[PDB]
RNA sequence: UUAAAGUUGCUGCAGUUAAAAAGCUCGUAGUUGGAUCUUGGGAGCGGCCGUCCCCUGCUCGGCGCCGGCCCGAAGCGUUUACUUUGAAAAAAUUAGAGUGUUCAAAGCAGGCCGCCUGGAUACCGCAGCUAGGAAUAAUGGAAUAGGACCGCGGUUCUAUUUUGUUG
């Protein structure tokens, strides 16, 4: 489940390697997990913590700081790998005729594996960051359920 | 570019410098020192245009050269070194001092005061800072770096200090109801009582200070700095008291004054 | 006027102001809801139902005699069709009309009403779609129509 | 179709103030139409009104009198700030002794003064003269 | 005995002299068989203008239609029980503020203002239901509602118009006309 | 090249005969979409009414009253557009305050017999921030109830003001 790559993965805070009474069970086989809240009154879900996966490019469990602009758009593609494309809709204003035109520009923002419960059409509010790839500036810090999703 | 510039125009400068417009094509740019590019005084300019004493750029410079400007109680001979908010300007042969205050308006002005006032100096504090063996530094607005401070000396509070020697004497707290004055932007040399400070997490904090007659602004925290300890400042302050009366009393004062004069 | 006509219409019910029930009326509402069950477990449909009812029994609705309609009744009760009722007589209907085409082709007429009629189906199945009565995976076809009555 | 009940409706005001009839049947009211229709009772164009209660939607039965021009509806709602409002002034009104502009504010629907005393504009409904 | 008041306060002394006469009337006659889990939700005395009065008498949601069935009798009974007071029936029902942004179930319409109004309108007068409704607009801007009553059973009800409009006015604020036309039937 | 051009028409053009409705129909994107959810008064001033206070709540203070009440605040309120205010928004140029360069285009000077000054102000489209209002338009609540409240029963890891001074 852990570590289906060429190199060994592992958070750089926890030293997982510390002499132990008996190398054995009954205070073992249970990995400190390293988080941090990242402010702006969004909570750090339980999931973050206990889970097992290791990012780098988590906010909550990684090396990225949030700070700049909060946006907000609708899910579009889930194909390539913990990034997504998200949607946004605005209204573009003409001097000349008083009216709008409508437009949109999709971007794509890196989806940490701590939202698992997440479809197309969702609405997700993300935060700005440094660059982590060419076109990725931005990170899933919360998502809101779409509308019905009874069951 | 391939470097840091050197020139400036005189339509590109900061307009609180108030020169004209066809006299020459080039700006006394200030050298690099304790305050910023747009937000200072140079010495030339001072010495030339608010008190007169010299004609040319060259009697300036005369002037600079005989070791008469005393800056902060140092002998600053350049002729271009920004002299920012509160820098105490002395001479010692014609004997008297000055401060730069804001009056009501976005200029400086000559504001002429005692010598027993112009033995300290009021500056904001700007960073808490821990040094190398646990030693705290102070980081001030004029970047005077402060060894040893109070441990009651926060981010946003104001001390006054020594000239001559270079010590922190007494502070005044950052909280409501201290008289403030605001240094930049619309609301500039505005004399006034802080009443609210609202908090953004995640961007610039926006204060709420009211005026001596219940006229109300608002600033940002950075243009914030506080004078005194309730209702009585520390220094003495400028004809006109920083109320920023509109152009009507203005026209009705000038009339009077008119009248009464002939 | 119509949806897929060029003609104008303005027959329809026209409801009275009063909407109590009247006093002649001698049926509880758990009487008109035995009957509705009973009138469902001989099969027939809602509309059915209720013309059935007015005709016989009286009663001028269920909704001014009971707190829900007919269809609202029967599907908590549970024994409600899986597909609604008008999207099956169009799905119907369109069957016939191709039925009447595999052996016709010289029906120019009849494959102009079937193109109508399969319109008319994906605009009310894209509205039950979006109204989340049948599955996100439904989908009108030809040889679904033959497996669905 | 049917899509805005409010041009309709001083469509249908206007054609019979101009054919000279004293009573107006507008046949779906709406809570807008109730209060343009109070401030023109509260100007003085029109007269006293009913609201004809159905169970559907009402009717609105309007005693006319001789003092109305022309009621029209501008059609879509353009948002208006209290700076632009002079322009609709001298683009809309015959005269300026007279005429006005209904606007929807967030202190209710009103006329065009009642908006510039309490300093405040909104959406574009209509005009009366 | 009959007061079943909401919150576990003190009923009021003409409230409970009325529970008393209904509770001594189901005993003195046979109407005890449906009078057994019928109850008084409370009570209220109010001034019609003139020389009369009335009695308004609040009952429970679920148990509106028992008393309807049974509400011929009870009104001629508490007519001879008093002197010359009329007496009404009106239901008890909550009313839900509308929502704002300032300010969770969604609330139901059944709960708002207006059908609240609608259903105390409805439920003042039962042996002649509503026919009509028209809304006069003064020039004033003030609303003043009319309302057609049918044909059938007028003469029960025609003295109380005045106690109608007063209690109207009173429980709910506005002012209300009542008439019999004579156009359909 | 601009106005004249209401001969490019958003304001604000025309399509029977002068230039101009696809032969007809279905249909995705686009545009536009019925009615309906909280009304009326109280405490008042002057001669029914232009103004004035009212119709969101559950851990620390201090601003008061008798641990308690009250108010103010850590902390929060379904989200938008629209509307009003505030911040920041280079100078020059535009409007515009003052001023006898002999007037003016200009300029930021100048006037009293060392002193007094002035070198304002407004605008700055959209997008970004902030605080009042909910009329207008779109979205969501609970229907196969795990619906909202209220108090009773357990599964895990842990807070030293409390099991004589010590594992």
């Amino acid at each position: 489940d852990i570590q289906t790559e060429r190199a060994y993965q592992k958070q750089p805070t926890i030293f997982q390697n510390k002499k132990r009474v008996l190398l054995g069970e009954t205070g073992k086989e249970k990995l400190p997990r390293y988080y941090k809240n990242i402010g702006l009154g969004f909570k750090t879900p339980k999931e973050a913590i206990e889970g097992t996966y290791i990012d780098k490019k988590c906010p909550f469990t990684g090396n990225v700081s949030i700070r700049g602009r909060i946006l907000s758009g609708v899910v579009t593609k889930m194909k390539m790998q913990r990034t997504i494309v998200i949607r946004r809709d605005y209204l573009h204003y003409i001097r000349k005729y008083n009216r709008f035109e409508k437009r949109h520009k999709n971007m794509s923002v890196h989806l940490s594996p701590c939202f698992r419960d997440v479809q197309i059409g969702d609405i997700v509010t993300v935060g700005e960051c440094r660059p982590l790839s060419k076109t990725v500036r931005f990170n899933v810090l919360k998502v809101t359920k779409a509308a019905g999703t009874k069951k | 570019a391939r470097g840091p510039k050197k020139h400036l125009k005189r339509v590109a400068a900061p307009k609180h410098w108030m020169l004209d417009k066809l006299t020459g094509v080039f700006a006394p740019r200030p050298s690099t020192g304790p305050h910023k590019l747009r937000e200072c005084l140079p010495l030339i300019i001072f010495l030339r245009n608010r008190l007169k004493y010299a004609l040319t750029g060259d009697e300036v410079k005369k002037i600079c050269m005989q070791r008469f400007i005393k800056i902060d109680g140092k002998v600053r001979t350049d002729i271009t070194y920004p002299a920012g908010f509160m820098d105490v300007i002395s001479i010692d042969k014609t004997g008297e001092n000055f401060r730069l205050i804001y009056d009501t308006k976005g200029r400086f002005a000559v504001h002429r005061i005692t010598p027993e006032e112009a033995k300290y100096k009021l500056c904001k504090v700007r960073k808490i800072f821990v040094g190398t063996k646990g030693i705290p530094h102070l980081v001030t607005h004029d970047a005077r770096t402060i060894r040893y401070p109070d441990p009651l000396i926060k981010v946003n509070d104001t001390i006054q200090i020594d000239l001559e020697t270079g010590k922190i004497t007494d502070f005044i707290k950052f909280d409501t109801g201290n008289l403030c004055m605001v240094t930049g932007g619309a609301n500039l040399g505005r004399i006034g009582v802080i009443t609210n400070r609202e908090r953004h997490p995640g961007s610039f904090d926006v204060v709420h200070v009211k005026d001596a007659n219940g006229n109300s602004f608002a600033t940002r925290l950075s243009n914030i700095f506080v004078i005194g300890k309730g209702n009585k400042p520390w220094i003495s302050l400028p004809r006109g008291k920083g109320i920023r009366l509109t152009i009507a009393e203005e026209r009705d004062k000038r009339l009077a004054a008119k009248q009464s004069s002939g | 006027g119509r949806m897929h006509a060029p003609g104008k219409g303005l027959s329809q019910s026209a409801l009275p102001y009063r909407r109590s029930v009247p006093t002649w009326l001698k049926l509880t509402s758990d009487d008109v809801k035995e009957q509705i069950y009973k009138l469902a477990k001989k099969g027939l449909t809602p509309s059915q139902i209720g013309v059935i009812l007015r005709d016989s029994h009286g009663v001028a609705q269920v909704r001014f005699v009971t707190g829900n309609k007919i269809l609202r009744i029967l599907k908590s009760k549970g024994l409600a069709p899986d597909l609604p009722e008008d999207l099956y007589h169009l799905i119907k209907k369109a069957v016939a009309v191709r039925k009447h085409l595999e052996r016709n082709r010289k029906d120019k007429d009849a494959k102009f009403r079937l193109i109508l009629i399969e319109s008319r189906i994906h605009r009310l199945a894209r509205y039950y779609k979006t109204k989340r009565v049948l599955p996100p995976n439904w989908k009108y076809e030809s040889s679904t129509a033959s497996a669905l009555v | 179709v049917r899509m805005n009940v409010l041009a309709d409706a001083l469509k249908s005001i206007n054609n019979a103030e101009k054919r000279g009839k004293r009573q107006v049947l507008i046949r779906p009211c709406s809570k807008v139409i109730v209060r343009f229709l109070t401030v023109m009772m509260k100007h003085g164009y029109i007269g006293e009104f009913e609201i004809i209660d159905d169970h559907r939607a009402g009717k609105i039965v309007v005693n006319l009198t001789g003092r109305l021009n022309k009621c029209g509806v501008i059609s879509p709602r353009f948002d208006v700030q209290l700076k632009d409002l002079e322009k609709w002034q001298n683009n809309l009104l015959p005269s300026r002794q007279f005429g006005f502009i209904v606007l929807t504010t967030s202190a209710g629907i009103m006329d065009h003064e009642e908006a510039r005393r309490k300093h405040t504009g909104g959406k574009i409904l209509g005009f009366f003269f | 005995a009959k007061i079943v008041k909401p919150n576990g306060e003190k009923p009021d002394e003409f409230e409970s002299g009325i529970s008393q006469a209904l509770l001594e009337l189901e005993m003195n006659s046979d109407l005890k068989a449906q009078l057994r889990e019928l109850n008084i939700t409370a009570a209220k005395e109010i001034e019609v203008g003139g020389g009369r009065k009335a009695i308004i008498i609040f009952v429970p949601v679920p148990q509106l239609k028992s008393f309807q069935k049974i509400q011929v009798r009870l009104v001629r009974e508490l007519e001879k029980k008093f002197s010359g007071k009329h007496v009404v029936f009106i239901a008890q029902r909550r009313i839900l503020p509308k929502p704002t942004r300032k300010s969770k179930q969604k609330r139901p319409r059944s709960r708002t203002l207006t059908a609240v109004h609608d259903a105390i309108l409805e439920d003042l007068v039962f042996p002649s239901e509503i026919v009509g409704k028209r809304i006069r607009v003064k020039l004033d801007g003030s609303r003043l509602i009319k309302v057609h009553l049918d044909k059938a059973q007028q003469n029960n009800v025609e003295h109380k118009v005045e106690t109608f409009s007063g209690v109207y006015k009173k429980l709910t604020g506005k002012d209300v006309n009542f008439e019999f036309p004579e156009f359909q039937l």
